[PDB]
């Protein structure tokens, strides 16, 4: 099913930018 | 002195992030009207009682296959005004009837000529000499003489390019077929423009990149340039002699080796809108006569010219058809040219 | 069994997608790292386990 | 120094008129023989049967050709990818009428051309240059490797291979579009994009620096007198190159940095010949254009044609007529 | 006649090449 | 951040990756971490393959690359190419995907997390791209890993379960092999056999047992030449032959791999042995040949006297000679005469394709192998619409043999492409002018003029 | 400080404005089924 | 107030939406008009 | 297909090749993060 | 033709061996600062 796959997507797709964003915010060593 | 011409003046040349001018009277509304034009045409207007072709997004083309086309080859010339006596200030028939095609090609035509307006200006205002307007009437010969020459000296504008990227293709292969357009010497130099350019400007980029100067520590060497530096960036002496060992000869003065790439595609667009005029009459390099003559009396007599000629005419027997719908050719299976098998 | 097998393999996706993101903050960021090390080292044994779970349960639901 | 030592010194001489090099080494002999073989060949060979179908076609200006027609004609179909070197003929006369010339010819020339590229790294070490003008020359060499090697590896004969010769191009190109649909495949797009864009580039880059010449010469003698060779300062205002072209589109379009500008120069038509090397080397292997033939289909199922079945029914007529003895059966497979 | 005219067109410019590498204007460097 | 930026590195951000050139804790990382991104994509592409996998369809009809990679070393496989068992398929899959966490993990962690550099952590695992010794010695332990490799597919021939052959007698199938060749004359044989038609160089492989001692000898010769790298250390006319530096070694490879990725364009394309037609499609050549066989097959079961038969040149419609005088199939395919393939060799005997055999001993399902491959000839349009440019939409193909090729062709040159930006930067750097001439020293302005 | 409506701040939505109206149309175009 | 949202944030999510959109322009290609079926 | 027991996680199977490209792109959102510095 | 494959065969030979050879003879010394 097209949504089941679409969220899938979405949320690996967030987990990249959410690490840079986490790191970001604490400081952290980029 | 200082009247309101002067004081529209001012306005027109402030240092803005888009100069505006005298210039920008013409070309921001043409400009912006062509390229309004063709997106809104592509997207949502058919070409169906122009061509019987769908033509846009809303029909289900795609980029490669959207088109602003041209009017159906009854309108002859017809300037196709939104107000005039076809589309009679009817936007929806206008649109049908091809009316965005003549509406595109005008504006663009008055677009270019407001932005080789603004080179002018430009470098007039800078205090630069104006070659980079000069270079631009190439393309000027090239969109007159194909958009507006071609077909004018066709029945129609039926026969001019469609807005398009596969409709552009079509018109290739058209030419192809029917004024066998490779063979002209006109189109010949226009290749030898266009690839030696590209070829110029590959070679002069890459050398200059090859014989910079070392003005900095870095690897990376893009930073060891100032705009305000007196010297120059790269050794021409060392490219000089590296060209001259690898190839013979070698650029040894610079401003030559920038004017020649002005020159070379330049006067090649310049050749190929000389054919092109010459093709709005038929007026083809078609065949060579020697050649027809030896052929048609030796069967055994075979070049790649002749071969070339049996291409094209299978082009205009198996496109003429559905590409000139206006004609209502029906050409029975049997006339088909056709070889063996296939 | 299936319901083991499935709820297990859902814990193995899961934990995966937890230290996808947490294994790479934690190896990046400045303070709590000594909470950090122990909750990875922690991660990758229950994500091994997990796996091998998965592994054998496959077995009696296929 | 002993015979080889200064024998290895003269080869590799900075001295030298023509920079010979070890790539030249091999280079100098390959483009000679194929230099030599093409010009004899185009002026005087007689017809090859290119298609193994015992018909020849004339390629030579003795044989009824002008520059034009004219062309070293492909060797025959009936060898496909075999090796036809002189001493497999059982004489010159069949090498001739099998078109071995061409297989001499590309062989030679593509070594060459390699060689040439070698040799292009080669003297730019000698001289204390950077290295990578032979790596712009890889487009152009590509390509050349494309048309005349990849692309008949690919279908399985040297037949299929650019003949030597001017129509003879054409007549690829267009056997080419009917077969692969090569104006509908990205790679030849952006071909095309680095090679308009190139020219484009060219006749920009020409102009901006002609127009900031600095005035150091009379209205009566040629500004190019302005400049002379191996002179230190800068011939143009490049900050008035800048401030034209910045204001003809906006500031942050136009380049100050004039390594930045030239390496654009470079990448430009470069990248995109390589990809149009790589068209042609992967429409070998027949991963063809876009085919959206019959794409667009009405509520009942009435097929709507675009201009992409407009290219179509223009293809059917070159691949009709093509070779028109060489097929038997009902599908061109290669 | 027109074979002729071509190859003789041809060997000039190979004659011009000739000329252009070997008897050039040399490049001497000056300010 | 240790030379992070451009200043304290030379290097711009987009030339990021050679800031680790002098950092080989971090620089493994780099490494680990992509050979990950590898593994990952075996894993998780096996995967997707398998669940759109429909197993009565021919693979070739589905766009896939990896499963036939399984199949081939006779994996999920049984006669004729038939799938018995996907199982195989999804382990390989799984594994891979598992494997890559632990890539990525250990990967991750040497780029941000662990030593920087490895050299005063470790005198074994640190390394000076200068050390001639210690670059030969990592050499070495790769090429035992490799020889290794090499003889895990032996293995499998071997000793589990055997690989699948499609010229097994009787037809195609999984075959153990129990006589692998080891004479060095058969294998070594094939490296001077011309690249050209009719010889095809290594590409000419077309029989397991070749393959197999092949990659016996392989896997020995890179052991033992693995072993001599880790004891010595390279000679003199070898130290002087060669740039020593990381970008001078990355140049090496990238030569070497470009040169491979042009040999697998060809394997894929022209060699039906170790890529199975039962699983890639036919080749170009064999699709050709095929359709020739059909029409030979349907208008001699018309009445044709197909030995007989002129075609509109003069030549034989469906049958001709070769240059060389064999018996071979005719119009434009005349050029494919070298092929060989399991559905065709039955009417092939010492003279080429045998009349008498043409005649009365075809057979049914050579019929059908040919209508088959005639109609999968791998052509088709980049949107995936099977068959000659054209053709109009419906059928939904590309071959894999055309996927594997065009891919590994555009890869292989980008990859010559990166050889010559490499050597020639490596020769510069080594040399001392990578960042241009120096104005006080300009070399050109030493020598005398060239006139 | 800074004026908000210039010239350039309207050759910005010229383009701008259309373009997104455009997109959103096309986006609605691929759900259109014959 | 210019400059609290991060201009990589702005970019990031800018660029994703342009890959959501295309892909579904490409999504369309095997949908509905223009999908040939 | 996938066997019985995992036909739930198959919408997540096939999206997971694509995975590597997001690698690619990532680090484009951390070089804006650090202003390609 | 036997002849004249022999005769290329030395020909091509003779070159060939001159590249290797002659690259072989402390290339990267051939430059005009760095010579190693
Ligand atoms: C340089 C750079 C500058 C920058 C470019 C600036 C862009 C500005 C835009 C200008 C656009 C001009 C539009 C011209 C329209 C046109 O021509 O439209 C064509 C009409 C003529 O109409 C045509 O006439 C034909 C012949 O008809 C005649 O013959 C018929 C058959 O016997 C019948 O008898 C019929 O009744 C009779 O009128 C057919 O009827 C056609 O269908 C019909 O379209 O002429 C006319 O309006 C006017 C004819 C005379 C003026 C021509 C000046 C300009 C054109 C130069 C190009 C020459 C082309 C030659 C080719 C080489
Ligand atoms: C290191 C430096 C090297 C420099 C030295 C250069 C000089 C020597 C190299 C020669 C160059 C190659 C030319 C031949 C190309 C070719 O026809 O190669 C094809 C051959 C395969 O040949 C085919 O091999 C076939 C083998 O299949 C046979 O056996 C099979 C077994 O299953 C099947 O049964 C099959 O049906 C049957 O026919 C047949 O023999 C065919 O007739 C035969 O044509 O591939 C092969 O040998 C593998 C070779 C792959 C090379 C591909 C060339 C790419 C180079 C261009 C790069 C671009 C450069 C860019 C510059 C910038
Ligand atoms: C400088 C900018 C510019 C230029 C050069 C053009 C030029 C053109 N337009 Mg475009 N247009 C523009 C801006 C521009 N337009 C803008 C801003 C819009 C949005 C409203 C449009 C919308 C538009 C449409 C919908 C159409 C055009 C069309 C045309 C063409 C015919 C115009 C014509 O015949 O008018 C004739 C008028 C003049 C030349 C002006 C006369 C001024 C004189 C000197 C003064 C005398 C007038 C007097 C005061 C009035 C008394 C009259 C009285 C007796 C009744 C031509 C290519 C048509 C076309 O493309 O068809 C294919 C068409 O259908 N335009
Ligand atoms: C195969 C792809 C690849 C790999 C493996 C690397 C590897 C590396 N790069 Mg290069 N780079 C790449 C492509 C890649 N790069 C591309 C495409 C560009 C152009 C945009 C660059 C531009 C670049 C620059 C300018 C620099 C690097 C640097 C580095 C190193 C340190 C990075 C750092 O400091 O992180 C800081 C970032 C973080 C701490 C954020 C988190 C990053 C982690 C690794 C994400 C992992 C997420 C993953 C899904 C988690 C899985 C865990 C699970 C297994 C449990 C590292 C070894 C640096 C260097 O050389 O150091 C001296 C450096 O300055 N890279
Ligand atoms: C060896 C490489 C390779 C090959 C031969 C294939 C082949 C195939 N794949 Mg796989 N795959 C790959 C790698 C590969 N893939 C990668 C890297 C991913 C991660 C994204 C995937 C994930 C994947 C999925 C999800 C699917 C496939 C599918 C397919 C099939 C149809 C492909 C298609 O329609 O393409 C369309 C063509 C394109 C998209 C054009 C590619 C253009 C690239 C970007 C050009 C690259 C040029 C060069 C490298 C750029 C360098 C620039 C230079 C200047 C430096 C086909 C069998 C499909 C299938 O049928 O599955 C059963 C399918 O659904 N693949
Ligand atoms: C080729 C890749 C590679 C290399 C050369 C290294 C090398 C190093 N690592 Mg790293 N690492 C890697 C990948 C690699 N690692 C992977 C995949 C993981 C995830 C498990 C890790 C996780 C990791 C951590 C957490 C640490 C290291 C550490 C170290 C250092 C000491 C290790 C030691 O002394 O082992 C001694 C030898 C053994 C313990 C026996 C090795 C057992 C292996 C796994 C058996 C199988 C070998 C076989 C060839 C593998 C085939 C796999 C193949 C198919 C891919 C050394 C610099 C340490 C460090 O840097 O110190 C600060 C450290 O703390 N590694
Ligand atoms: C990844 C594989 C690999 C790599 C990178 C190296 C690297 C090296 N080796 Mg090692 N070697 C290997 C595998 C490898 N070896 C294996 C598997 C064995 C067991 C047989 C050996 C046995 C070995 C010995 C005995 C020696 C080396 C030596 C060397 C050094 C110089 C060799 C050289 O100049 O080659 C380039 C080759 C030449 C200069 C010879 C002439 C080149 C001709 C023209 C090549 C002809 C092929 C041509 C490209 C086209 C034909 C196609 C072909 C595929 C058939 C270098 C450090 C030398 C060394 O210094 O030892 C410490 C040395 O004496 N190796
Ligand atoms: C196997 C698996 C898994 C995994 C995962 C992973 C491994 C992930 C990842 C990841 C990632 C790795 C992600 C990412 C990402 C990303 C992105 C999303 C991006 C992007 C981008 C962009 C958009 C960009 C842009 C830009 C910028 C920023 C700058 C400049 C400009 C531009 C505009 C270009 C899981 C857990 C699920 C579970 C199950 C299985
Ligand atoms: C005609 C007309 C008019 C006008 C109009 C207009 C002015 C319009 C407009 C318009 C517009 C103005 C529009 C728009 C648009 C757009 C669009 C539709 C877009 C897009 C896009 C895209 C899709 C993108 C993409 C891409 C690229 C290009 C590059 C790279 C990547 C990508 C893929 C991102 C008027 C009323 C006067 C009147 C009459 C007629
Ligand atoms: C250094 C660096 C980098 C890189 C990174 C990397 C490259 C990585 C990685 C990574 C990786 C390489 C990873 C991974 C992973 C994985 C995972 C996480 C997994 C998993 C899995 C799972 C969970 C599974 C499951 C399952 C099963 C068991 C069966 C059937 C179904 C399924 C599939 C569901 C970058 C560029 C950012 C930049 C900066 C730095
Ligand atoms: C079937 C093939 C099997 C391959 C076997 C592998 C053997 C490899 C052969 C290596 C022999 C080459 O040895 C090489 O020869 C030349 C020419 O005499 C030497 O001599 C050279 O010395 C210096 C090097 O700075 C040069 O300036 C000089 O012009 C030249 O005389 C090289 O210093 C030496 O390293
Ligand atoms: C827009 C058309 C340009 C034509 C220019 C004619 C200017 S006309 C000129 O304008 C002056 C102030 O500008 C006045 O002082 C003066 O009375 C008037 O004749
Ligand atoms: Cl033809
Ligand atoms: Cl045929
Ligand atoms: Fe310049
Ligand atoms: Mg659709
Ligand atoms: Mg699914």
């Amino acid at each position: 099913e097209v949504i089941a796959q679409l969220t899938m997507i979405a949320m690996i797709g967030i987990a990249g930018p959410m690490i840079i964003f986490l790191l970001a915010v604490r400081r952290g060593n980029l | 002195e200082r009247g309101w011409f002067d004081i529209l003046d001012d306005w027109l040349k402030r240092d803005r992030f888009v100069f505006v001018g005298w210039s920008g009277i013409l070309l921001f509304p043409c400009a912006y009207l062509a390229l309004g034009g063709w997106l809104t045409g592509t997207t949502f207007v058919t070409s169906w009682y122009t061509h019987g072709l769908a033509s846009s997004y809303l029909e289900g083309c795609n980029f490669l296959t959207v088109a602003v086309s041209t009017p159906a080859n009854s309108m002859g010339h017809s300037l196709l005004l939104l107000w005039g006596p076809e589309a009679q200030g009817d936007f929806t028939r206008w649109c049908q009837l091809g009316g965005l095609w003549t509406f595109i090609a005008l504006h663009g035509a008055f677009g270019l000529i407001g932005f080789m307006l603004r080179q002018f200006e430009i470098a007039r205002l800078v205090g630069v000499r104006p070659y980079n307007a000069i270079a631009f009437s190439a393309p000027i010969a090239v969109f007159v003489s194909v958009f507006l020459i071609y077909p004018l000296g066709q029945s129609s504008w039926f026969f001019a390019p469609s807005f398009g990227v596969a409709a552009i293709f079509r018109f290739l292969l058209f030419f192809q077929g029917f004024h066998n357009w490779t063979l002209n010497p006109f189109h010949m130099m226009g290749v030898a423009g266009v690839l030696g350019g590209a070829l110029l400007c590959a070679i002069h980029g890459a050398t200059v990149e090859n014989t910079l100067f070392q003005d900095g520590e870095g690897a990376s060497t893009f930073r060891a340039f100032n705009p305000t530096q007196a010297e120059e960036t790269y050794s021409m002496v060392t490219a000089n002699r590296f060209w001259s060992q690898i190839f013979g000869i070698a650029f040894s003065n610079k401003r030559w080796l920038h004017f020649f790439m002005l020159f070379v595609p330049v006067t090649g667009l310049w050749m190929s809108a000389i054919g092109v005029v010459g093709l709005a009459l038929n007026l083809r390099s078609y065949d060579f006569i020697s050649q027809e003559i030896r052929a048609a009396e030796d069967p055994e007599f075979e070049t790649f010219y002749t071969k070339n000629l049996l291409l094209n005419e299978g082009i205009r027997a198996w496109m003429a058809p559905q590409d000139q719908p206006h004609e209502n050719f029906v050409f029975p299976e049997e006339v088909l040219p056709r070889g063996n098998a296939l | 069994m299936t319901i083991l097998f499935q709820l297990a393999l859902a814990a193995l996706v899961i934990l995966s997608f937890v230290m996808v993101i947490g294994v790479p903050v934690a190896y990046a960021s400045p303070q709590d790292w000594d909470r950090s090390k122990q909750l990875i080292f922690l991660g990758s044994g229950l994500w091994i386990a997990l796996v091998l779970v998965v592994g054998v349960l496959n077995f009696f639901v296929v | 120094a002993n015979l080889w030592e200064r024998f290895c010194n003269w080869v590799t001489s900075t001295d030298n008129r023509l920079y010979v090099g070890w790539f030249g080494v091999i280079m100098i002999p390959t483009l000679l023989a194929a230099t030599i073989c093409f010009v004899i060949a185009f002026i005087a060979a007689p017809p090859v049967d290119i298609d193994g179908i015992r018909e020849p076609v004339s390629g030579s200006l003795l044989y009824g050709n002008n520059i034009i027609t004219g062309a070293v004609v492909p060797s025959s179909n009936a060898i496909g990818l075999h090796f036809y070197p002189i001493w497999e003929a059982a004489s010159l006369d069949e090498w001739l009428y099998n078109g071995g010339p061409y297989q001499l010819i590309i062989f030679h020339f593509l070594l060459g051309a390699s060689c040439y590229m070698g040799r292009q790294w080669e003297l730019s070490y000698r001289l204390g240059m950077r290295p990578w003008i032979c790596v712009a020359y890889s487009a152009p060499l590509a390509s050349a490797f494309a048309v005349f090697l990849i692309y008949p590896i690919g279908q399985g004969s040297f037949s299929d291979g650019m003949p030597l010769g001017i129509s003879g191009t054409f007549n690829f190109m267009i056997v080419f579009q009917a077969e692969h649909n090569i104006l509908m495949h990205p790679f030849h797009q952006l071909g095309v994009a680095g090679v308009f864009g190139g020219a484009l580039f060219c006749a920009m880059h020409g102009s901006l620096v002609t127009s900031s010449l600095i005035r150091e010469t009379t209205e009566t003698e040629s500004a190019n007198y302005g400049y002379k060779f191996g002179q230190e300062e800068e011939t143009y205002n490049i900050v008035a190159a800048h401030g034209y072209f910045g204001r003809l589109i906006f500031q942050y379009a136009s380049f100050n940095n004039s390594r930045s500008l030239h390496f654009f120069l470079a990448a430009w038509p470069v990248v995109g010949v390589w990809f149009a090397a790589l068209g042609i080397s992967t429409m070998a292997f027949n991963l063809n254009g876009f085919n959206f033939n019959h794409s667009v289909i009405d509520a009942k199922g009435n097929v709507i044609n675009t201009w992409a079945d407009i290219i179509n029914r223009a293809n059917l007529g070159m691949e009709v007529m093509h070779e028109r003895n060489a097929h038997n059966f009902p599908l061109d497979l290669a | 006649m027109e074979t002729i005219t071509y190859v003789f067109i041809f060997a000039c410019i190979i004659a011009l090449f000739f000329f252009a590498i070997f008897f050039r204007e040399p490049p001497r460097i000056t300010k | 951040a240790t030379n992070r930026d451009q200043e304290s590195s030379g290097f711009a951000w987009w030339a990021g990756n050679a800031r680790l050139i002098n950092l080989s804790g971090k620089l493994l990382g780099a490494h680990v971490a992509h050979a990950g991104l590898i593994v990952f994509w075996a894993g998780a592409m096996t995967l997707f393959e398998l669940a759109h996998f429909i197993p009565e369809k021919p693979m070739y009809e589905q766009g896939l690359i990896l499963i036939p990679h399984i199949a081939t070393l006779g994996w999920g496989v049984g006669p004729g190419g038939e799938v018995v068992d996907t199982f195989p398929f999804f382990v390989v899959g799984v594994v891979h995907l598992i494997s890559s966490a632990v890539l990525g993990f250990g990967g991750v962690y040497h780029a941000i997390r662990g030593p920087e550099t490895l050299e005063e952590y470790s005198s074994f695992f640190g390394y000076d791209w200068k050390d001639k010794n210690k670059m030969t010695t990592i050499l070495g332990f790769h090429l035992i890993v490799l020889g290794i490799g090499a003889l895990l597919l032996v293995a499998k021939a071997m000793f589990f379960g055997g690989l699948y052959d499609t010229w097994a007698p009787g037809g195609g199938d999984v075959r153990v092999i129990t006589n692998p060749t080891l004479d060095p004359r058969v294998i070594f044989g094939y490296l001077l056999k011309s690249p050209f038609g009719g010889e095809g160089w290594i590409v000419s492989v077309n029989n397991l047992e070749d393959v197999v001692g092949g990659h016996i000898w392989i896997g020995l010769i890179c052991i033992a030449g693995g072993i001599w790298h880790i004891l010595t250390t390279p000679f003199g006319w070898a130290r002087r032959a060669f740039i020593w530096s990381g970008e001078a070694y990355l140049s090496y490879s990238l030569g070497a791999l470009s040169m491979m990725g042009f040999i697998a364009t060809c394997f894929v394309w022209f060699n039906n042995t170790v890529y199975p037609s039962e699983f890639y499609g036919p080749t170009g050549p064999e699709a050709s040949q095929a359709q020739a066989m059909t029409f030979l097959i349907r208008d001699q079961k018309l009445g044709a006297n197909v030995g007989s038969a002129q075609g509109p040149t003069g030549l034989g419609k469906y049958l001709m000679r070769s240059p060389t005088g064999e018996i071979i199939f005719g119009g434009e395919t005349m050029r494919f005469w070298d092929f060989r393939g399991p559905w065709l060799e039955p009417l092939r005997g010492p003279n080429g394709l045998d009349l008498n055999k043409i005649k009365n001993d075809i057979q049914p399902w050579q019929e059908r192998r040919a209508a088959e491959y005639m109609t999968h000839a791998p052509l088709g349009s980049l949107n995936s619409v099977g068959g000659v440019a054209t053709e109009i939409n419906s059928v939904n193909f590309v071959s894999p043999r055309s996927w594997l090729a065009t891919s590994h062709f555009v890869l292989a040159f980008f990859f010559l492409v990166g050889h010559l930006w490499h050597a020639g930067r490596a020769r510069a750097a080594a040399a001392g002018f990578e960042k241009g001439i120096d104005r006080e020293s300009e070399p050109v302005l030493s020598m005398p003029s060239l006139d | 400080s800074y004026p908000i409506f210039t010239v350039r701040w309207v050759a910005v939505h010229t383009l701008a404005v259309p373009t997104i109206f455009f997109l959103g149309a096309i986006a609605a175009m691929q759900f259109i089924q014959r | 107030e210019g400059g609290r949202i991060p201009l990589w944030i702005v970019a990031t999510v800018a660029g994703m939406g342009v890959i959501v959109i295309v892909g579904l322009f490409f999504y369309g290609a095997y949908a509905g008009l223009g999908s040939s079926l | 297909k996938l066997p019985e027991a995992y036909a739930i996680f198959d919408p997540l199977v096939d999206v997971l090749p694509v995975i590597p490209v997001l690698f690619l792109a990532l680090a484009f959102v951390w070089q804006a993060a650090v202003g390609f510095r | 033709m036997e002849t004249l494959k022999i005769t290329v065969y030395i020909v091509v030979t003779f070159f060939v061996l001159l590249f290797v050879f002659g690259f072989l003879s402390g290339d990267p010394a051939r430059n005009p600062k760095r010579k190693d």
